[PDB]
RNA sequence: UGGAGAGUUUGAUCCUGGCUCAGGGUGAACGCUGGCGGCGUGCCUAAGACAUGCAAGUCGUGCGGGCCGCGGGGUUUUACUCCGUGGUCAGCGGCGGACGGGUGAGUAACGCGUGGGUGACCUACCCGGAAGAGGGGGACAACCCGGGGAAACUCGGGCUAAUCCCCCAUGUGGACCCGCCCCUUGGGGUGUGUCCAAAGGGCUUUGCCCGCUUCCGGAUGGGCCCGCGUCCCAUCAGCUAGUUGGUGGGGUAAUGGCCCACCAAGGCGACGACGGGUAGCCGGUCUGAGAGGAUGGCCGGCCACAGGGGCACUGAGACACGGGCCCCACUCCUACGGGAGGCAGCAGUUAGGAAUCUUCCGCAAUGGGCGCAAGCCUGACGGAGCGACGCCGCUUGGAGGAAGAAGCCCUUCGGGGUGUAAACUCCUGAACCCGGGACGAAACCCCCGAGGAGGGGACUGACGGUACCGGGGUAAUAGCGCCGGCCAACUCCGUGCCAGCAGCCGCGGUAAUACGGAGGGCGCGAGCGUUACCCGGAUUCACUGGGCGUAAAGGGCGUGUAGGCGGCCUGGGGCGUCCCAUGUGAAA
């Protein structure tokens, strides 16, 4: 099965994760598919909002899952919302 | 670590004199006028041949002394001209000059390099704000680098004011005694703000 | 020490406990197919078939013979069976077997 | 995008098997001047439908068998014999190299 | 937007031509010196051995239990049985343990890179959609009795359970066979005859949720194959019997001789087979004018391996690092009857070696396991530690201060040099106390609305009272190499082919700018040099970029096989060749 979920690329405390569908079963720090989105808990420069709003809904309609604090970058992101 | 010691002994090494100690290098003697020309034992023997790549060896060395500060961060930051492009030598003696240290002496602040050092180290410069540490600290086109709070309380900064006035800025230079700041601007070059030495020498000598 | 790999293996005995005899009763009754069609008597390789298939979708039921190798052992089989069949023999009774 | 050759058909030598001798162009990733060479796949006939020297187009093919593969397609041009002829001469040449 | 050279064979010159150096680079190491900090990186040799510690579990929304416990339910009570019920531990049971992780031994291979084919295939774990959940019945644990063993733990009869194992039914659909239909390598619809299903839990309980059975589709992954690219020895020239091919079967998920039967003899090679030597390939990295040369730690992709070799079972997925069996080798345990272990997982230990780390902290973030969740495990991972180990940042002070002290070296004894250097004068404030002080974290959870989309409510810090901000405040480590040409830097003693230096030329045979020492200078600066190792220079394997009259070098001449390479007109073809449009060339 395939996962949407962050990984880190920054220095030795200095976080800063990208938000990525991957199979899963693939390590951390490694290939992925999608570059589709990226965000920093830490709020460096307010830029801290990035999710592939299009092909990350459909994403998660292909038969998808994400992670923890994505569910949460999603809710923020809205990709969830339907407006209502 | 700058040398340290006895450096307008560099002021007769190179040949003629640099605005280097401050007030007295640059009074009857920096430590010229009494006597310049190179000291050791040979001091005045009978001066030889210096081979061509040595003349543009001088020169590089030369140059590094005005600017005060060891060649190791002055080849990274010469490759950084190659690198940014503009004729490179030119657009280099501009983003050395860039730096802090002696953006701080020009525009007025500190007599002297060494004691330029020591004020912006201490944070008693600030750069368009923060008090910035770090005497290699470029700045750019519009940043007004001021002093610190205590320092409109600090005393050789007054007489940096008072005894400089009747004294044009390196035109980038913006300062302010009305409240001790100072804009940056434009890029300087080889006669913006010239300098004894020549350029393409030095260039031609570092990247052989 | 000890793990769970002590009961991932004892259960894989048991999984291949009822595996194995079940994968042998397919081989068998092919085997049995084979010796009355050979002969040439429909009726009770007839019998054999329907039990031997039934038998072979138990295997794709679970963990054994799965999906294929169920279905190309049915075609083979029926296949072998019907070749010797109308080969001295009226091809009859209609069981696992089309017209 | 099945790959597909350009071909002169060697040797009739198996029954529903033929041998292709491909060529192909090439450069040269450092002299420049241009190069060729000799490439024999295995061409399936199930009905012997070529013969000696008969160019046909030959086809990356389901794996026919043992190093097998590449069957064919549209046959092209026959009566070729002389390409066949000058590469047999070169075969003969090379029983003519020997240190025994 | 990037490219320079000099030393060196002669009495002397030009050309030729090797040895040398200037250079950048390193997971480095060695001697000399060595302060704070950021980020990094730190067994390259023994794929030798490894003691200890941890590293794979989890679920009671799958099912019967022994044992600590409460109402104590029955006991009119007893002695203690037993409805309920908080907690431990095994079992059957279900998913994970095929991810994660370490290593370069193998492998010159379709392994990898790469562009595709699969009308030859496989794909649980989450989305789509249709079809759905009739009944009966069986086994073995745990546990009951008895025994043997040092431990490893082991045998026999006896017990009840279930999403555990089954048989008939229910059959959209699926599978086979035989037949038609369009397709055209097994693609797809379809007719007759047989076979295949299903499992129940939890409650806020009459309705929802979690799991279910079947097929079609999605999602991703993966096997199979193919074109091309992928190192030296031709002093390796012939290689081969499953070998080459077929037809017919086994086996596989399927293709294929991978395997068997049988049958036909091909299969390959100087375009460099077969064989020996060597190495995991790569996105790239360092060098380089460019082409090229080397190389592949860290990081990312793909391989293959667990002390060496063979094997199979389970399972959607493996010949399975921390699962099993076997053989050999090896240590190790015991009362010697007989056994256990595999750190090329994390630390650490040991030998090898000139060389390379704490047997540390947190599950607070991310990612993985399972669970309705609560939740637990998580040496993946997040961090502190030790090494100037590399890049970078920074400090050992800043201002005036002498025709210039003292000391020390040179002298033609007038002086010159170290030297604004010093002491002092003031200014600041490395270090370092007092105080305050973090960002790194909003979800899952609770309620409003239904658990849907949306709103509020609430727990969550290892790092560390550190980064950081405020006040206060002390002048406070500087060394290494060079100084004959290359090459910036010279005089003085001692030494007298002895002592020595040395990258090449050479320097010392009693006046050495080379040896040691001393003054002074060059360079570099928490660095300095040495050796090593690769690319450069080296246009010294020359493709941009070379040569063979006498310098290295034309075959003793012919002959002609292959190959290479070709005059002039016309048009067709459009193969190389150029262009046009996209897929791709992941990230870094």
């Amino acid at each position: 099965m395939v996962k949407i979920r962050l990984a880190r690329f920054g220095s030795k405390h200095n976080p800063h994760y990208r938000i990525v569908v991957t199979d899963a079963r693939r390590k951390r720090d490694g290939k992925y598919i999608e570059k589709i989105g990226y965000y920093d808990p830490r709020k460096t420069t307010p830029d801290w909002l990035k999710v592939d709003v299009e092909r990350a809904r459909y994403w998660l309609s292909v038969g998808a899952q994400p992670t923890d604090t994505a569910r949460r970058l999603l809710r923020q992101a809205g990709v969830f919302r339907q407006e209502a | 670590g700058r040398y340290i010691g006895p450096v307008c002994r560099l002021c007769r090494r190179e040949g003629v004199k640099l605005y280097l100690k401050g007030e007295r290098c640059y009074s009857p003697k920096c430590a010229m006028e009494r006597r310049p020309y190179p000291p050791g034992q040979h001091g005045q023997k009978r001066a030889r041949r210096p081979s061509d790549y040595a003349v543009r060896l001088r020169e590089k060395q030369k140059l590094r002394r005005i600017y005060g500060i060891s060649e190791r961060q002055f080849r990274n930051l010469f490759e950084e001209a190659s690198k940014k492009k503009g004729v490179t030598g030119s657009v280099f003696l501009g983003l050395l000059e860039s730096r802090l240290d002696n953006v701080v002496y020009r525009l007025g602040f500190a007599v002297s390099r060494r004691q330029a050092r020591q004020l912006v180290r201490h944070g008693h410069i600030t750069v368009n704000g923060r008090r910035v540490d770090l005497p290699s600290y470029r700045v750019r086109p519009g940043d007004e680098i001021a002093v610190a709070e205590k320092s409109r309380n600090l005393e050789l900064i007054r007489q940096n004011l008072e005894a400089m006035k009747g004294r044009k800025v390196g035109p980038w230079l913006s300062l302010d005694v009305e409240g001790m700041k100072g804009k940056f601007l434009r890029l300087p070059d080889r006669e913006d703000l010239a300098l004894p030495v020549n350029e393409q020498l030095v260039i031609e000598f570092y990247s052989r | 020490r000890n793990l769970s790999a002590l009961k991932r293996h004892r259960q894989s005995l048991k999984r291949r406990l009822r595996n194995k005899a079940k994968k042998s009763a397919i081989k068998t009754l092919s085997k049995k197919a084979v010796q009355l069609a050979q002969e040439g008597k429909a009726e009770e390789a007839l019998k054999i078939m329907r039990k031997a298939e039934s038998l072979i979708d138990k295997a794709a039921k679970g963990s054994t013979l799965h999906k294929n190798a169920a279905a190309r052992r049915k075609s083979r089989l029926m296949r072998k069976v019907r070749q010797l069949l109308e080969a001295a023999g009226a091809p009859l009774i209609g069981g696992g077997l089309s017209a | 995008p099945k790959k597909v050759l350009t071909g002169v058909v060697v040797s009739d030598k198996m029954q529903k098997t033929v041998t292709v001798l491909v060529e192909r162009q090439f450069p040269h990733p450092l002299y420049g001047k241009v190069i060729k060479r000799s490439k024999k796949y295995l061409a399936h006939d199930p009905e012997e439908k070529y013969k000696l020297g008969d160019v046909v187009e030959i086809i990356e093919s389901r794996p026919i068998s043992k190093r097998k593969r590449f069957r064919v397609l549209r046959l092209v041009e026959s009566g070729r014999m002389d390409l066949v002829e000058k590469y047999l001469i070169r075969r003969q040449n090379y029983q003519s190299l020997s240190k025994r």
